């Protein structure tokens, strides 16, 4: 159907860390109870719905040997090696385009009924500088009438992209639309102050307490002021504390097409 | 408190005697030999023959961050006391932090307590020595706090020795690394409060809660656990169990309030270190016995 | 993979529209409201060929609309086709672009034949040059899956551009001619077009003819109008695929194999 | 010319006085005439001057440079009047085609009329024989232009008894960029032209006689064989002959005379304008209008 023959794909670099491969060109390969294929269904599932510009092309996957997962290998940076690292200079309308074509994705996503869980700008690739990639769905889940029977596991993620919600697990399934919509707000923030969250804060139980207890938010004066005001109540509409204020991605898209078309 | 007897003194300058064999770290002179855990190896470096212990920390930074990072971890050269793991260097390679340490045979006491199922007493009263000495000597002589006192991060060996590992000597690394189901976090530092080596004396005292009784001892999710340390009181232990002197010992340890909590001047002449410093005690046959070692 | 029509807004006529779901798509919509057994079976082919294809030098298949007229939706790519950068715009590439353009259509194609799909209609035309950079491989309208009984099958009379149409695809001498073989010739003449800047038998302003002498064998693309930049073991390439013999010509894992070194050692 | 013929040539070049710059947003569809492997032509109505035309259209993806070359040579169109030759309007571009206006022959082409007939009888194909040959003499005296695509498609007829010749080759970059088509299904080249060697107005007399074989008996004559043993059946095998006596003996004289192979060997205009097929035809009073109009459905 979609999988491919172990003795195709080989293997070049190094779930873990990294995997670069060669099948049919460049591609990206992923290194066991029936919890664990149901994480390989689960996302193997979820990718097989996805066919947008904007989510990373799933190619293929794998059983022999170690289980995998074969996908695009994009040329570039990540959008956190991008921001934090190699400190990419972008312009306001670039950072404006990146904010634009990861909301197109995500909207792609949550109308075919997708939660991708862990949102985080380590997850956007920057294919060739140009188009927004989405990928790491190994936390992704599909939307269904028994999500809230499931009681979930804890996301062991970083804190700094979860919805208070979601660090709070009072509820068995915290995760929701509003809380990927959390989650892109934190990468407006990065975008649009170059910096990551609770920059004065180095302590990871900390910002895990004071978040949960609505204590902490991100500081909204360290937005440059090159970014337009439409784009600063985005960023504050999006990290809102209370889960259904939080707008959905057709209202973002709508908000950034309008602000856009004003530049 | 930071005098050293005659043995100490012999084994501290033959550790140094042992690190001068050793010249620049390269990720070819090593050999792995095996996983302690994580993540960190028992390897050897071909060069010196020494067993080592290489933790390797991986993070996305800029360079410029990297080399700070190797460059403020050489303050480690300089911890060297007898209630310290020993440091032999620390290098960059394949996109890594390498920290190559004094290799401890017995492991951390998270490890010695699965194995052990309760820690004794007189046991934790010397295990209190010397997490009191160690935080002693990095605030007198470095002016340093820990930040992670818990049992993973006091490490033993067949020679009895107790040594505190992983303290915060790199302003860098603590920053970059603020990106764990449990928390041994006191509730000053929780809050966002400025904080000192009190909240190790709140860590110290709640690891000591956990060794004595053999289980973690606050309660369910990390953030249920948060709450629980900032807005309920702290644990304690069982009263008739352990002898009153050890009981007053843990609770001073554990006042939410960190000025109103001991300090360690208050607890190095504590009627519980008293006592158990003047009890003559086998740790290191304890040890090797509640391994199984040689 | 259907798609409700309600979500799909058409835009621009370029039937192709530009389109809007989720983004720009292009939306190939066919304007008939009886459609006939045989459009049904062609859309469900289409259908059925673009459903296999997850690879980045392949135009992305994005999804199918039934209601109304039946559609196929697909990413919008920004920029032009390869025929129209080569004969119409005259794009200036460089030869090491020249290469790379080789390179990321044997690429694709190597793709669809490991899950046997003969494309059939390889052309200039078909090859989009999305920003410049990304070679994707469209147009699928006459592709096929080979099957075990696809190749004793009688197709139907070949209806594609006469220029890039193998020899004996021509000759209609076998029930079905094409093959692996005929898509890497239709490539070859994609490679002579790169090589060279013009199409082939452009002395010839016959249709029938250029039909009757690449059929018997009397004509074939004028290999001394390739560039002088072009690496000799890129000259041989074209002159491989291009053979008149079915099996002479290499196949794609070949192509590719071949291009990359030569890749390698170019400045 | 005669006396009617010449009134009517003044009546067409009169209205085609009361038309100028044409624009695509002037021209309203009505019908859809047809489509071919080049293009399609649609029955349109220029609104200025509320004329009734024929807008062909042919998709070509070329330079700037050579579309405009492509209408200069077009123009040489407004030179070509006669009565064997459609009208010619206007060529624009526009939206990536090329829109070719000419006369409205609302008896279409010999092509549908034969479908619809089913043969067409031999009186008629004498009118239709002085047509081409006429139009195909014209062409090469006054412009020295051969058709290079005679065929039943291209042979248009109306309802005033016309017949006319159209989409000869005018245009050499037209002709050029036409060369890159999908392959067709039936063939009305000479065998000369197919492989290769030199060529005049003989082949197109060799498509005259294919094409009176095609409509004489109803059913064309080559060989389901495909395009290419087409090919090679008008290359290497016999010519194609009327049958044996359904038809006068001067009718298949004069086909089989315009479907030699050999060009030097075969009739030329001048022998097929005295040729005794023809002397006869030219005498005959047939009404052509009304086997037309009654054939077609025109009233
Ligand atoms: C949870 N509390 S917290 O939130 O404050 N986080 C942090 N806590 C404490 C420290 C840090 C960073 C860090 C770490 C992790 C570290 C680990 C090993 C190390 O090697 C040796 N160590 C001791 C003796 C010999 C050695 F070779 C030096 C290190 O130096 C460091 O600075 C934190 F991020
Ligand atoms: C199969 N033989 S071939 O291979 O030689 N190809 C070709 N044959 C013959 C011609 C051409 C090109 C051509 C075409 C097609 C054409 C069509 C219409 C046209 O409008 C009118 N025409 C006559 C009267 C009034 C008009 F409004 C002018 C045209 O002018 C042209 O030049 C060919 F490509
Ligand atoms: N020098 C050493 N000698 C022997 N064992 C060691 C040494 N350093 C570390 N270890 C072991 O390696 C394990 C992994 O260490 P580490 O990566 O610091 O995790 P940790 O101590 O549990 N703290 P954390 O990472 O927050 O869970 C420890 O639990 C020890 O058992
Ligand atoms: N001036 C005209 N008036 C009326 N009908 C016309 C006119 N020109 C063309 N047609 C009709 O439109 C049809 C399409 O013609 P055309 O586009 O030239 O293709 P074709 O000649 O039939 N075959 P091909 O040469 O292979 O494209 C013709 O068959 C005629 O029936
Ligand atoms: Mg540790
Ligand atoms: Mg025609």
């Amino acid at each position: 159907d979609w999988e491919i023959e172990a003795s195709e794909v080989m293997l070049s670099t190094r779930f873990g860390t990294v995997y670069k491969g060669k099948w049919h060109g460049d591609v990206a390969v992923k290194i066991p109870t029936p919890e664990q294929f149901q994480a390989f269904r689960n996302e193997v599932a979820v990718l097989r719905k996805t066919r947008h510009v904007n989510i990373l092309l799933f190619m293929g996957y794998m059983t022999k040997d170690n289980l995998a997962i074969v996908t695009q290998w994009c040329e570039g940076s990540s959008l956190y090696k991008h921001l934090h690292v190699q400190e990419t200079k972008f312009q306001m309308f670039q950072l404006i385009d990146i904010a634009r074509q990861t909301a197109q994705g995500m909207d792609y996503l949550h109308a075919k009924n997708i939660i991708h869980r862990d949102m985080k700008s380590n997850n956007i690739f920057l294919h060739e500088g140009l188009t927004v990639k989405i990928g790491d769905f190994g936390l992704a889940t599909v939307k269904s009438r028994w999500s809230g029977s499931q009681q979930v596991e804890q996301p062991t993620g970083s804190v700094l992209w979860m919805a208070p919600e979601v660090i709070r697990m009072q509820d068995n399934n915290p995760f929701s639309f509003q809380s990927d919509v959390y989650s892109y707000g934190i990468v407006l923030y990065e975008l649009m102050t170059g910096e990551l969250p609770y920059s004065h804060i180095n302590n990871r139980d900390q910002i895990i307490f004071m978040v949960g207890r609505g204590y902490a938010s991100p500081d909204l004066s360290k937005l440059y002021k090159n970014c337009p005001k439409a784009m600063k109540r985005l960023v504050a509409d999006c990290v809102k504390k209370v889960k259904e204020e939080r707008p959905l991605f057709p209202q973002i898209l709508s908000s950034i097409e309008l602000l856009q078309h004003s530049l | 408190e930071l005098e050293l007897d005659e043995q100490q003194r012999k084994r501290l300058e033959a550790f140094l005697t042992q690190k001068q064999k050793v010249g620049e770290l390269k990720d070819d002179d090593f050999e792995k030999i095996s996983e302690l855990g994580a993540v960190v190896f028992k390897v050897s470096h071909k060069p010196s023959g020494l067993v080592m212990a290489r933790k390797l920390i991986h993070l996305e930074i800029k360079p410029a961050i990297r080399n700070q990072i190797i460059r403020e971890l050489q303050v480690l050269h300089e911890c060297n006391s007898p209630y310290i793991v020993g440091f032999y260097g620390a290098f960059y390679s394949d996109g890594e932090i390498s920290i190559c340490m004094e290799h401890m045979d017995g492991g951390s006491l998270d490890q010695v307590l699965k194995k052990a199922g309760r820690i004794p007493e007189q046991i934790l009263g010397k295990v209190s020595i010397a997490v009191i000495k160690g935080l002693t000597y990095l605030r007198e002589k470095h002016k340093i706090m820990h930040r992670d006192v818990k049992p993973s991060n006091i490490l033993v060996n067949s020679r009895g020795e107790i040594k505190l590992c992983d303290f915060g000597v790199s302003g860098q690394l603590i920053d970059a690394m603020a990106n764990g189901t449990r928390s041994y976090m006191s509730p000053e530092r929780l809050q966002g409060t400025h904080y000192s080596v009190q909240s190790d004396i709140w860590s110290m005292g709640l690891s000591l809660v956990e060794m004595a009784v053999g289980r973690y001892p606050i309660g369910m999710a990390i953030f249920e656990l948060l709450d629980y340390i900032v807005n309920e009181p702290p644990p304690k232990l069982p009263s008739g169990v352990f002898s009153l002197e050890f009981q007053d010992f843990v609770n001073k340890c554990l006042i939410k309030n960190p000025a109103e909590r001991a300090d360690l001047k208050q607890l190095m002449v504590h009627a519980f270190i008293k006592r158990s410093d003047a009890e003559e005690v086998d740790f290191a046959g304890w040890l090797c016995s509640t391994i199984g070692l040689n």
